[PDB]
């Protein structure tokens, strides 16, 4: 409710669950989506935690996560959404 | 012609002096090449967000996209 | 009391936040810092749960963790001693 | 020393015209200190 | 000699006729220089466990370890 | 075909004398496998 | 000094050369052989006796 | 079919042909072109329009 992910996002989070479960196990692969579920509610519950990326795209912001980098934009307060779970194929630029 | 200074004109020094670049224009061509290569990626992570974006919201709950995961295989 | 960490894997862990720290920043240190204690916490309540690699070494098991993977072995029911925390530095070998 | 590509001569102007840039000194420095970086990360692995 | 299969002397030949490897002793010896880099990460691998494992336990707490890393700093 | 130099000649017997791998050959199909998996990493990136 | 490469590698050259962003034949060479020295020079783990 | 490589360079081919990970001297130069090729091809998003 406080987070909402998209349809990308959702692909991004399916493709990196799935990998890691071919790769380690069911178990690995549970443990860490409930992982980047505490990432998302951590987002929520505190939108300004990310560092503010306006040079890649104005208003995102971004947080690291294992191999992979969350980009959401603040749509409120203490709501926020998720577009993007990338790997590590972004610059800092600052 | 250009100016960088004093820190650019020696690194360009000892990088030739080191053997692994022929010509002065040979190792800017090759900082050129990484900066060019930055701004794609650049470009590609951008388009990645804007695709990303204009995407549908998706229905997500934890427990359901596991419930999920497990009925594919 | 649980689990308990090498020289060898505290100055891993330090390398580590110090790492995201001077990265991201000291917010982000302290939430990697404590996804890991509870990653070493589910490794001592649950030392099944780490792909066995005797291959590599007698007694060791592995758990991914980001960009690092913790290296443990099993020294009880429900303890474990971690022993290096290294980077994607590692091989399958199966 | 100047001498360089068609290629590369058009990307110098195309990215100071963005105007992040101001002219071809500023983005061959920045080239060339993205290149000293690279070096330095490899100067740790020496 | 050696007999590996007609799935690797398929491969040997396609990878000679993709004109990146000239000869087939060249093709092995770039999959025996992966196999030796392979070998040698794991022995590297295997020494950073034993100099880890013959260190001290050391005295871990998380909070305890946020505040010396504070300190530091 | 079996030109190969005193290094790798070397290696083979020392990785065979280990008791993990069967003769050359084993240690040649697998080097060989190791090769067709990276190639293949790279055949998703066509 | 001379190199007998194949075919597919000289088309590469001069793919290479014809996109602007090498100079000479002998520069796409030279990155090549640096991308080869900075991966050589990496296995330095070899020393661990 | 010739190039001029550098000294430092000509004497990292006879230091890999002499480690004999390497057989002749156009082995070495086409390992090193051909890691440039993979990383030059994987820059594919220079076609994202």
């Amino acid at each position: 409710k406080p987070f909402n992910l998209t349809v990308a996002a959702k692909a991004d989070l399916r493709d990196i669950a799935l990998f890691t479960q071919r790769r380690w196990g069911k178990e690995q692969r549970n443990v860490y989506l409930k992982q980047f579920d505490d990432s998302f509610w951590l987002l929520a519950e505190n939108p300004d935690i990310g560092k503010s990326c306006d040079e890649i795209r104005e208003g995102y912001r971004k947080f690291p996560q294992g191999s992979h980098v969350i980009f959401y934009q603040q749509t409120g307060s203490q709501q926020i959404r998720v577009i993007r779970i990338l790997h590590k194929s972004m610059d800092v630029n600052p | 012609s250009i100016t960088l200074g004093e820190h650019f004109d020696g690194f360009i020094t000892s990088q030739i002096q080191s053997g692994r670049y022929g010509s002065a224009s040979e190792v800017i061509r090759s900082a050129l090449r990484l900066l060019e290569n930055q701004e794609t990626k650049l470009q590609s992570l951008r388009q990645l967000l804007i695709e990303g974006e204009q995407s549908g919201d998706a229905d997500y709950d934890l427990d359901s996209f596991i419930n999920e995961l497990d009925s594919e295989n």
